[PDB]
């Protein structure tokens, strides 16, 4: 059964530090890209990040480039995404989200309504 | 073979020339599929299929709207088209990065990898108004912007900003990336830009598919 | 579904006369149309056959050259023109609808019919050519033939008709063992190679007449005299 | 979190439960169950027709229940009825919508269904007095494309479409007399237990239900994939199914068991499974993959007996006689073969 | 020796191609019309046309009897005409193909292949059979069999190469922002080297005589061509697809 | 009550009577021995009696 438990997410006062781990069970971590999303409140699901299989091929959005960095280790099958100077734009609850196939590099329908292979959230919330 | 069934082969032999006929009409009609976004403004270029006709070719074109957001299945029944259609919106930036990543997964994908795509750039006029006046700017979502210049090959179009061109090159820039980066030529991109009142967007489409049909017979015959 | 036939008449047994079939109801295009006489004293007798798309044409024997046989699909028409009649040609003929493919019942309707007066053949006979009956009693029809009509592919193409008093005859069994559309299940088909019988259970009203046994084995279409089921 | 906190954690308790369930009712594998019988050795099996009429790519077929006529859907929006002893083309149906993504063969033979992006299931008579193929029933009612459609008789079908349900039809009246609910992505496969009181659907969201259809309720729920799941096909007992999921993997789940009893794949499968069927004595499992090929699985011993070789593009439906006899492939190259 | 080689590569190969194309539902593209008419001259060329002049060659005796051997010579000239011919065919089917690609989906139907194929034959009969029914004839000969479809091909495959060349490095900048001529030389070389030669000495000796052109070189020059006839197959179907073809063919 | 079907489907599911998986095995062995020997694609039949 595939499932995407992922934590981290905390009060933050604006421009800190806080570090995103999404623990992967149910499938086979290192053939799959992973993706970070978020849904702002008072709007809808938006991509942040991903990285392919390995980690060789990483990108971001551009509000969050040079701030957001993540990683991946296929070891322990989990996914991390390291923050850093937090802003009051940031705040979201931040979902773990996989490619629908694996050895693909087309993740399609990750940022959808209602996906199946997404983690339930953690309440990122800065402010002052 | 008994009587009934030298008339049932026959019969399978008429239905064989109707197929033969409807295989006429159906290899000179030309598909391409229609995406984009809610706001993307394509209802203008369920199923809101459309038939046109440049210069006695048959082109028909298909606007999916009847499904839900996920289009990962659907999508492959589109595997033979002519070319994928792709409309975005030039002046939304926010949702800029969300066409920038529908465009990567369907260049990207397995199925799709032999379909050439037209792109068309569609609020070229809203893209302007917005870069001359101070409502947003284009550095925040994306800060590669920064360090940007225009396009030796950009043409301007007259009476028009140099900071306009800046800006809708910068966005036809990041398909192009994303387009290049990958595929080794067997598909291709086609940026067109784009307005709520352009009429050329027909011949614009017959131009582009004669390019996509005349570099698939010149790879087919190894003549790159 | 409604087939009319026009043309018939007084024709002097030197000259011409051209039988026309108009169809309203099905697809006339996809249909293969066959031309089958029947003499006043006389039973049912294939004249000629024209195809779909009039690819293939077939004549009985005793008209071949001497007829022919046409069709307008987008008229929806069905032409037979008679040239040199004889004074045997005194008959009804009867336009006939019939599809040919896997699991088709050929020959399922009968047009009206048009009254015409002039002023390697499978025979088959029907035995017992008139015999009374009573209602409410099962009856048993055998028309034998003489070459066995089994194809090896599980088709021995014997086919029953009904002819009721004043009326075209309507097709019963198809293949010997298949019913119709719109046939009771009262009625049963069985039987072997070059021996076949029809058995009907509680025998009612609408069940009076001739009951005729034909072939499809090959083309020269043979009908049985008939076996005039009567009261 | 009130609703968020506690619903969340009364199921992650309860899926705990039911994996403990599963644990200790797995006494033992499947494989190690038959790992003494004899090997099926390779079934090697040879195109014996190839149906060529269509126009374009195929992407369902049904066979009639008479193991010789069968039906196919094809992307230039035509519906063909094959003899297949014959290669005769008994029909050739135009439709309305050219992006039919399944076809249904009637059980009783009077009737054939089609269906796809248009979320209308289409009903064609084909025994009618006008002597060609006419629709009669257009069944809407349904929020996305229809994946699959088969009937339970003559008067009643049912259908899986793309938003997420699988209904239950009335030709009859036209309407849904139930809809069944709880699938997390789009339904790509639905197949009819030999009873017909029961049908199991495949998901995008990697799971597969069993629903009853008389109460519209989902029995039972199975996972173990990891991708979307395409295909899915009722053990001819009727106490079983296979999944074919773009894991690559195909996988079998007994009813009463709950559980996966076998996983068919191998490291160097790459490409998912489109269809899957089974034979006469479910000791086959013939799935067909995006390799252009169709590989012939032991069902009780997990390794690939046989391979189905000689498409040139993908395999999207792949269907087995009632009487077992053939083996009817379509793919995306528009051509049927016919394997013995 | 070699001759017996060429005899059996030319059989072998334009039977093969013949056979791929008619039993491969997914070869019968239209173009293999042509493929397959040039495929059949080809063949015949390895049965009744090289075999009865390397046995000559080997073997001062004529194989074939007095009468046959004027029914030969015109074996030759039609199978000969009629595959060079096929090869201006099929010159001009890629060039509609890539010139007017969208038009092309219906511009040459099956019913104008089947035409243009006929037609090809007719003509090749026609030029073959009409001594039946000298200086003169054989310059006309040799300009409607040869010199007028190698004008025509030159012609349509210099268009084709300038598309191609403009369309490559139009992709080469596009994709450099962030071959035709092997293909076409290889097309156009064989054919010239082969067939050339032997028209070309052809309309020599037609105009200064036969004493200018001495026998054996006239036999070699014709058995350059015969040559071509073998390496056609080789060309036009070093496609993927093909190469499925025969690989499923001959593996069984 | 978003999550309250699923919880209660959960719970519907968790309801069920589940036979031991060596049971289900062997049931699934037995059908395909019992009909192994009217299965056409397990052992060929004779080109006589094959209807393709
Ligand atoms: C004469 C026999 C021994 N050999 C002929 C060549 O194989 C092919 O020659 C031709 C092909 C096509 C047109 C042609 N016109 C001619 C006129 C004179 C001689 C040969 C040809 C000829």
């Amino acid at each position: 059964q595939v499932q995407l438990q992922e934590s981290g997410g905390g009060l933050v006062q604006p421009g800190g530090s806080l570090r995103l781990s999404c623990a992967a069970s149910g499938f086979t971590f290192s053939n799959y890209k992973m993706n970070w999303v978020r849904q702002a409140p008072g709007k809808g699901l938006e991509w942040v990040s991903d990285i392919s299989q390995s980690g060789a091929s990483i990108s971001y959005t551009g509000s969050v480039k040079g701030r957001f960095t993540i990683s991946r280790d296929n070891a322990k099958n989990t996914l991390y995404l390291q923050m850093n100077s937090l802003k009051p734009e940031d705040t979201a609850v931040y979902y773990c989200a996989r490619c629908p196939a694996p050895f693909t590099r087309d993740c399609f329908d990750v940022t959808s309504t209602t996906y199946a292979y997404r983690g339930q959230g953690t309440q990122v919330t800065v402010s002052s | 073979l008994s009587a009934e069934d030298k008339a049932a082969v026959e019969r399978s032999k008429m239905i064989e020339k109707q197929l033969q006929k409807d295989k006429q009409v159906y290899r000179a009609t030309h598909r391409l599929l229609l995406l984009g976004a809610d706001n993307s403004g394509k209802s203008t270029i369920g199923i809101f299929e459309t038939k046109f006709q440049v210069d006695k070719v048959n082109f028909h074109m298909f606007d999916v709207g009847g499904q839900r957001d996920e289009r990962r299945k659907w999508i492959q029944c589109f595997n033979d088209v002519t070319a994928i259609i792709f409309v975005v919106d030039s002046s939304d930036y926010n949702r800029l990065q969300e066409a920038l990543n529908l465009f990567k997964s369907i260049w990207n994908n397995r199925w799709l990898r032999t379909i050439s795509v037209i792109l068309f750039l569609n609020k070229q006029d809203l893209l302007a108004e917005k870069v001359l006046a101070g409502k947003s700017k284009i550095e925040d979502y994306f800060p590669e912007f920064a360090r940007y210049t225009t396009p030796e090959d950009a043409t301007p179009e007259p009476g028009e900003d140099p900071r306009v061109t800046r800006a809708k090159y910068f966005i036809r820039d990041e398909f192009l990336r994303i387009s290049t980066a990958s595929g080794d030529g067997r598909h291709y991109c086609y940026p067109h830009f784009t307005c709520a009142v352009d009429t050329e967007n027909a011949r614009r489409i017959f131009n582009d598919c004669r390019d996509i049909i005349q570099r698939m017979h010149l790879r087919q015959y190894e003549l790159l | 579904v409604q087939l009319v036939e026009s043309g018939g008449g007084l024709v002097q047994p030197g000259g011409s006369r051209k039988l026309s079939c108009s169809a309203s109801g099905f697809a006339f295009s996809s249909f293969g149309m066959h031309w089958v006489r029947q003499a006043p004293e006389k039973g049912l007798e294939w004249v000629a056959y024209i195809s779909s798309g009039s690819g293939t044409i077939y004549y009985a024997d005793t008209v071949k050259g001497r007829f022919t046989i046409s069709r307008d699909d987008p008229k929806n028409t069905l032409f037979l023109q008679m040239t040199s009649l004889r004074s045997e040609d005194t008959a009804m003929y009867y336009c006939v609808r019939s599809i040919y493919y896997y699991g088709s019942s050929p020959f399922d309707f009968w047009g009206q019919g048009t009254t015409l007066t002039v002023s390697a053949d499978i025979v088959m006979t029907q035995a017992t050519s008139s015999v009374p009956v009573t209602p409410g009693e099962s009856v048993s029809i055998s028309c034998r033939s003489s070459k066995s009509l089994l194809h090896s592919n599980g088709n021995t193409y014997l086919y029953w008709f009904l002819q009721r008093p004043g009326q075209s005859p309507q097709l019963l069994i198809y293949r010997m063992s298949n019913l119709a559309s719109g046939v009771p299940d009262r009625f049963s088909g069985s039987g072997s190679g070059t021996a076949f019988t029809l058995t009907i259970s509680r025998l009612e009203a609408e069940d009076v007449g001739v009951y005729y046994c034909m072939q499809h084995l090959e083309y020269p279409l043979t009908f049985g005299a008939g076996t005039k089921l009567e009261l | 979190q009130s609703e968020l906190d506690q619903l969340r954690q009364e199921a992650e308790q309860l899926k705990n439960q039911i994996r403990d369930a599963r644990k200790a009712c797995a006494d033992a594998t499947l494989s190690q169950i038959t790992n003494n019988i004899d090997p099926v050795g390779r079934i090697q099996m040879r195109t014996r027709r190839t149906l060529r009429g269509h126009l374009a790519k195929i992407y369902a077929m049904h066979w009639g229940t008479d193991s010789r006529l069968l039906v196919s859907a094809s992307q230039d929006g035509k519906l063909i009825i094959w003899d297949s002893y014959t290669t005769n083309k008994v029909h050739a149906i135009p439709l309305r919508s050219s992006w039919v993504m399944t076809c249904a063969y009637a059980p009783s033979g009077n009737y054939v269904a089609c269906g796809g992006l248009d979320n209308i299931c289409s009903i064609y008579n084909l025994k009618t007095r006008e002597g060609n193929v006419r629709v009669s029933r257009e069944l809407a009612g349904h929020t996305g494309y229809l994946s699959c459609c088969r009937f339970l008789d003559d008067n009643q079908i049912v259908t899986s479409s793309g938003d997420t349900t699988c209904a239950l039809w009335d030709i009859e009246t036209g309407q849904q007399t139930t809809t069944f609910t709880g699938h997390t992505g789009d339904v790509m496969s639905l197949s009819l237990a030999p009873d017909t009181r029961l049908f199991v659907s495949g998901a995008c969201d990697a799971s597969a239900k069993l629903w009853d259809v008389r109460e519209g309720m989902c029995r039972q729920t199975f996972t173990g994939h990891e991708s979307d799941i395409n295909a899915i096909c009722f053990f001819p007992n009727g106490n079983a199914f296979a999944t074919g999921s773009d894991d690559a993997t195909c996988r079998l789940f007994d009813l009463r068991a709950d559980q996966e009893l076998m996983t068919y794949s191998h490291d160097n499968i790459i490409c998912g499974i489109t269809s899957v069927s089974f034979s006469k004595s479910g000791r086959l499992l013939l799935a067909g993959y995006d390799d252009f090929n169709c590989n012939v699985w032991d069902a009780l011993k997990a390794d690939r007996a046989g391979v189905l070789a000689g498409h040139d593009n993908r395999v999207s439906c792949l269907g087995v006689t009632d009487d077992g006899m053939a083996v009817a492939t379509g793919s995306w190259d528009s051509f049927l073969k016919i394997w013995n | 020796a070699l001759l017996a080689l060429a005899v059996l590569a030319t059989v072998g190969g334009n039977l093969l191609v013949i056979v791929a194309i008619a039993w491969t539902p997914r070869l019968q593209t239209m173009t293999n019309v042509f493929v397959t008419s040039l495929a059949a001259a080809d063949l015949v060329m390895g049965l009744l046309v090289v075999p009865p002049a390397a046995t000559l060659a080997l073997t001062g005796h004529w194989p074939l009897g007095a009468t046959g051997c004027e029914l030969w010579t015109s074996v030759d000239v039609l199978c000969v005409t009629a595959s060079i011919w096929t090869l201006c065919a099929l010159a001009v089917d890629r060039y509609l193909a890539v010139t007017n690609p969208l038009r092309y989906g219906a511009l040459v139907t099956k019913r104008c292949a089947r035409t243009a194929v006929v037609l090809v034959w007719v003509v090749s009969a026609a030029v073959s059979f009409a001594p039946i029914m000298n200086m003169p004839y054989v310059l006309l000969s040799s300009s409607v069999s040869f010199y007028l479809p190698l004008l025509v091909m030159l012609f349509v495959y210099a268009r084709v190469f300038v598309v191609a060349t403009r369309q490559l490095r139009l992709l080469r900048g596009e994709l450099g922002r962030f071959r035709a001529l092997c293909t076409l030389g290889l097309i156009m070389g064989t054919f010239t080297l082969c067939w050339l030669p032997f028209f070309l000495a052809n309309v020599l000796r037609a105009l200064g005589g036969p004493s200018l052109v001495p026998g054996p070189a006239f036999l070699a020059l014709n058995w350059l061509g015969y040559a071509n006839s073998a390496f056609n197959p080789l060309i036009y179907c070093r496609s993927p697809d093909f190469r499925s073809a025969f690989r499923r063919l001959l593996c069984r | 009550a978003q999550a309250r079907k699923l919880v209660e489907q959960l719970k519907m599911e968790a309801n069920i009577d589940r036979i031991k998986v060596s049971k289900a095995a062997a049931d699934l062995m037995a059908y395909c021995e019992a009909h192994a020997k009217e299965d056409p694609l397990l052992t060929p039949v004779p080109a006589s009696e094959n209807p393709f």
